[PDB]
């Protein structure tokens, strides 16, 4: 699709089976989920702030599908306001900008 | 990537 | 242009007859740019905490070029980290998102 950006680009994707609700965030470097389930192993990592300020779960090589494409890559999980896709992300799905 |  | 986001989306922007770099973000409703003398009439605002931070000039009404696109619009004023170009704008230069 073309999103245009009169509004926040909100988008549903599909991950660990759920659907969500998600921001594609050009200024975002990696991709962070609203606290859930998820098979794999994981990572304790630090995100956000001045060197951390959140406690997440690093999951490697997982499925999502962002508007009907599916991508694979690392997502973390933590208790983030908003599902954020980063550039990890939009790159697997062949995002780019245009104008 | 929030920034505004 | 078409823009991959394997990098960051930088670009150079023409904004006071000076070359700055920055982020297109389209996780940024808001456009904030690099200390920079600008003309006339502004307002103070604060940004960078959950409330505020980093004393910002609101100048409204600012030409900006990107990539040979124009754009008239509100731009926050002040050291920022990272020049950034937000929806505001982003919409003005017909920058949508694209896979």
């Amino acid at each position: 699709p073309q999103i245009t950006l009169w509004k926040r680009p909100l988008v549903t994707i599909k991950i660990g089976g759920q659907l969500k609700e998600a921001l594609l965030d050009t200024g975002a470097d990696d991709t962070v989920i609203e606290e859930m389930s998820l098979p794999g192993r994981w990572k304790p990592k630090m995100i956000g702030g001045i060197g951390g300020f959140i406690k997440v779960r690093q999951y490697d090589q997982i499925i999502i599908e962002i508007c009907g494409h599916k991508a694979i890559g690392t997502v973390l999980v933590g208790p983030t306001p908003v599902n954020i896709i980063g550039r990890n992300l939009l790159t697997q799905i062949g995002c780019t900008l245009n104008f | 990537a929030g920034a505004a």
